[PDB]
């Protein structure tokens, strides 16, 4: 301890065979900053060890913070790296973290910073497992106030494969979604069944006026054994004008089973002129 | 169809009486203040102001000049965009910024990002406008004309055609 302020280093060395335990820490005292490290590596073996390094330093109106620990067991892994960096107002928040396993992996990205008092966010999770790929992505700029949402979540195997997207914004009045799902689904058990997904979806309001439309078809095909050829083939799409002076919406459903269909077509009227619906229910059936 | 009422006929007359009524009382204020010279020539203005204004108000075209506005305010949020409005906040950021900065010279600063969010994305349907039929002191009726019910039935085993109508007598009001 000095007028120059205080000074505190210390090392514990300790091994015998496999073991060895190497730590030290050095903490140094230098007027209005901070120096900070401690090193800390545990071998037990040499594929099986632990590593810890934690450095921080305190300086006149910055933070600076560095964290990286390493971890292994002969056939499995794990890493991690965070930086955090911080003044003020600014905020910056990155690093890594994976882990894995022979093949099998597991990638996860993210960073978080702020900046113009508006905060950004992005994270990316891949995952790579026996063959399969799962990709979700949650996209940048989540601003947090009049903000916006994008993601992109996508999944991959020979029987299914699936594939999503979305995007919508939450500024102060307009509203808009923008949903499109495409599901393609191979399967055999007891003769092939291919799932078959189309669905979309869309949004959008705004003051005194909302409308939308829903766009689905739904059609399946089941080749089971006993030569039974069954196709699921529903078609439904929906819209609808809303607003104060004039109101109406609509319907059209398509199902059929095989041979047997039923359609039914409707639509609503709300008007300063008049209120009406209109249906045409035809059927298709078999058996006496 | 357009429903008035002698108590209707009563307001707007209480109402033009008693707007006279003060305009003859503002005038008389007026008259008493005229009775260091640009304060006196605005409160001359001021008074002519309210005077003026008042002889302007009637309730009927009061409540047509809400609704303008309203049916205008509407017009305007509606055809909103987040672009525009956005650099109009940076706009007035950057008015401020340099403002508080000329009477300092004459504090850090302040920002907004310009932000754009039409890129990503573009509405493909169509809104229709807002319409509101105006606002008078009568009330506004869209007289009952007619009701009617279609039905049709088609299968061999067996036909069906029934119709139902039933409507308003609007041959005269009295009957």
């Amino acid at each position: 301890v000095s007028q120059e302020g205080l000074k505190l280093s210390n090392d514990m060395m300790g091994s015998y065979a496999e073991m060895k335990f190497d730590h030290t820490n050095s903490l140094n005292i230098a007027g209005l900053s901070l120096d900070f490290s401690s090193k800390l590596d545990n071998i037990y073996s040499s594929d099986k060890f632990y590593k810890q390094t934690v450095n921080l330093q305190l300086q006149p109106y910055s933070l600076v913070t560095t964290l990286n620990s390493d971890l292994k067991y002969n056939a499995l892994d794990l890493t991690n790296n965070g930086k955090l960096r911080l003044e003020p107002l600014k905020l910056h928040v990155a690093g890594n973290l994976k882990g894995a396993y022979q093949n099998n992996e597991i990638k996860h990205i993210y960073a978080i910073s702020s900046a113009a008092l508006s905060a950004s966010y992005k994270a990316d999770t891949v995952a790579k497992v026996q063959g399969v790929e799962f990709s979700h992505r949650l996209n940048t700029d989540i601003a947090g106030l009049a903000s916006a949402i994008d993601m992109s979540t996508n999944y991959n195997s020979d029987s299914l494969h699936f594939s999503n997207v979305f995007r919508s914004v939450m500024a102060p009045f307009t509203m808009t979604i923008d949903a499109h799902t495409n599901g393609n689904g191979k399967l055999a058990l007891w003769g092939e069944h291919t799932g078959q997904l189309y669905s979309k979806f869309l949004l959008k309001a705004e003051p005194l006026a909302f409308t939308f439309s829903h766009d689905y078809k739904g059609s399946t095909s089941h080749h089971l054994v006993s030569r039974k050829s069954i196709s699921a083939a529903l078609e439904h799409k929906v819209s609808a004008l809303l607003t104060p002076a004039e109101q109406t919406g609509t319907w059209k459903l398509k199902t059929q089973f095989n041979n047997n269909e039923y359609s039914q077509d409707l639509d609503a009227y709300n008007t300063k002129d008049k209120i009406g619906v209109e249906l045409t229910g035809r059927t298709l059936a078999d058996l006496t | 169809h357009s429903i008035n009422l002698p108590f209707f006929e009563t307001l707007q007359e209480y109402f033009e009486r008693n707007r006279q009524t003060i305009i003859v009382v503002l005038e008389n204020v007026q008259r008493n203040l005229k009775h260091i010279k640009d304060y006196f020539e605005k409160l001359v203005g001021f008074i002519d102001d309210a005077v003026k204004k008042l002889n302007e108000l009637s309730f009927k075209t009061f409540i047509e000049d809400v609704n303008k506005f309203l049916d205008m305010l509407i017009k305007k949020l509606k055809s909103f965009d987040y672009h525009q409005f956005v650099d109009e906040t940076n706009d007035k950021i950057r008015e401020v910024t340099q403002r508080l900065n000329g009477e300092i010279q004459a504090i850090p600063e302040f920002i907004i990002p310009t932000l754009n969010l039409n890129d990503f994305q573009v509405p493909d349907l169509h809104i229709p406008e807002f319409q509101l039929p105006h606002i008078s002191h009568t009330i506004e009726v869209p007289t009952f004309g007619k009701l009617y019910s279609i039905l049709k039935i088609q299968s061999p085993l067996f036909t069906l055609d029934a119709n139902a109508d039933i409507g308003n007598g609007t041959t005269s009001a009295n009957e």
